[PDB]
């Protein structure tokens, strides 16, 4: 029977949030960058220990800080993807300001077991800024989030981030 | 052309008019209840088989299909009551005490969470159901009232609810026209908008559930945007019969009437068509964006008696409509998608 799974991707402008969506759903790329304006979604059928799932993945403008969205938006939603770019530390700092921003709008009875995915993403460039034991630390403190390091451009463990929310909000 | 009908079964086991006929959640059984406070849980799959009877002494008013423990049946009374009924068991479980002033259970919303469930308790009617009613978050297995939500400005009765898919989001409609849309941790609404000059009758989420459909006494079907505060996305004057008054008269001069009371829309299993009500049985529409009027892509008939609630399950991509009506017939209809 179908499930429905609402994603919502969190992060500073310019971290790659449309970039990784469009890779997971369209399988594609785009070096041209085009800033994200509200709130908008894709959709897509993935499948989870023999169940099919319809996982609408929404993209939030970075500009705007998680602020003026629905209920509808914030309650709807079963996964979190905080996203940060390993080469731009700043965009590290500010994921215990989206993920308390989530936990705030989103407001979950259990936010321990929540579905979280953590994304340092763009490692196909070298030059990284943000140390990996950095990021796992900071992952783990908040009891246990998973941790992976991606690139939207090379489609490198796009699928592993989704494919953890989904089993994790599946339970 | 999108549906194939393949046949249309009866179940003809009630001899009143029905008032709720609800597939459960697994597809394979429906709970029916008429009038006259009878209750049957049968099977079509792959028989008609009555798989269970009750009589209820005290008036009953809704009916709702436990979604975690499937093969539990909820069941409002006119007595304030909630009844947990076990239909593989063929019995009660137990009967929670609502509330006392306010006895009609008009309502009930089970959380996919399985843990709870929310109920509409309303005054007494006597526009004789714009009487003050009250919409309570109740805990089964805690066993208390776990919240009771302000219902702004005054209380109301609540005549139709429905959860969002993760059981966070409630939408409900009023008999004063509005719209309601709850948090289920915030006692004060997200949410509301009047939608109906009129009782609102039925209300759903989408599929995709960024809009939210509503069926009124106004005769209307409203498609709103609830990420935008009930902004008129869509809206289309159903037939008259689709909203009744539902009325069955004889050459007595005995004449049945009722208000909308059941499931007056149902969906297929994706959103993209709706089944309706008419006087001689299930209307079904596509609702794709003409927007000027809803085209009528398939009829179902089948009934000598005007149809006053519907159900649309669907798996297999083989649906199965149940249209109901007031001389106390069932019409199964099965589709294939194509
Ligand atoms: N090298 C490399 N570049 C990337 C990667 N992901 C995204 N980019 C580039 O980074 C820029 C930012 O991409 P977006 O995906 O639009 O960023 P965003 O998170 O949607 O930003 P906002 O919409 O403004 O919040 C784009 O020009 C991408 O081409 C990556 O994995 N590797
Ligand atoms: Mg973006």
């Amino acid at each position: 029977k179908k499930v429905l799974l609402k994603v919502i991707i969190l992060g500073d402008s310019g971290v790659g949030k449309t970039s990784l969506m469009n890779q997971y759903v369209n399988k594609k790329f785009s070096n041209q960058y085009k800033a994200t304006i509200g709130a908008d979604f894709l959709t897509k059928e993935v499948m989870v220990d023999d169940r099919l799932v319809t996982m609408q993945i929404w993209d939030t403008a970075g500009l705007e800080r998680f602020q003026s969205l629905g209920v509808a938006f914030y309650r709807g939603a079963d996964c979190c993807v905080l996203v940060f770019d390993v080469t731009a530390p700043n965009t590290f700092k500010t994921l215990d300001s989206w993920r308390d921003e989530f936990l705030i709008q989103a407001s979950p009875r259990d936010p321990e077991n929540f579905p979280f995915v953590v994304l340092g993403n763009k490692i196909d460039l070298e030059n990284r800024q943000v140390a990996t034991k950095r990021a796992q630390a900071w992952c783990y403190s908040k009891n246990n989030i998973p941790y992976f390091e991606t690139s939207a451009k090379e489609a490198i463990n796009v699928e592993q981030a989704f494919q953890t929310i989904a089993r994790n909000a599946l339970k | 052309q999108p549906f194939i009908v393949l046949g249309q079964e009866e179940y003809g086991e009630h001899h009143s008019s029905i008032m709720h006929c609800r597939v459960d959640c697994s597809g394979r059984r429906v709970a029916s209840l008429d009038v006259d406070g009878v209750i049957k849980v049968w099977s079509f799959n792959p028989i008609m088989q009555t798989k269970a009877s009750s009589i209820s002494k005290s008036p009953l008013l809704s009916l709702e299909w436990a979604t975690k423990r499937d093969r539990l049946l909820l069941l409002g009374s006119g007595v304030g009551t909630v009844r947990l009924y076990d239909t593989e068991a063929k019995k009660n479980l137990c009967e929670i005490n609502i509330n006392d002033n306010m006895p009609r259970i008009l309502s009930l919303a089970c959380s996919p969470n399985g843990a709870s469930f929310v109920c509409s308790a309303a005054a007494p009617s006597l526009g004789m159901n714009q009487v003050p009613g009250r919409l309570l978050l109740w805990d089964t297995k805690t066993m208390k009232q776990q919240l009771q939500f302000s219902l702004d400005p005054e209380p109301i009765a609540i005549n139709c609810t429905a959860f969002n898919h993760n059981g966070n989001l409630l939408v409900t409609g009023a008999a004063d026209g509005v719209i309601r849309l709850f948090d289920m941790q915030q006692h004060e609404c997200a949410m509301s908008w009047r939608a109906h000059y009129g009782e609102v009758y039925s209300v759903e989420f989408s599929y995709d559930e960024n809009t939210v459909y509503s069926i009124g006494e106004d005769g209307k079907f409203i498609q709103w945007n609830i990420h935008k505060s009930g902004l008129k996305v869509s809206e289309y004057s159903l037939p008259s019969d689709a909203t009744g008054p539902f009325v069955l008269s004889g050459y007595s001069g005995y004449k049945q009437v009722q208000v909308p009371r059941g499931r007056l829309f149902a969906f297929d299993s994706e959103g993209n068509y709706m089944l309706t009500c008419s006087a001689t049985g299930g209307v079904i529409y596509k609702l794709g964006g003409d927007e000027k009027v809803l085209e009528s892509c398939l009829s179902l008939g089948g009934h000598r008696a005007p149809v006053v609630t519907v159900d649309w399950s669907t798996a297999m991509d083989c649906g199965t409509c149940l249209t109901a009506s007031m001389d106390g017939k069932i019409k199964l209809t099965t589709l294939l998608a194509h």
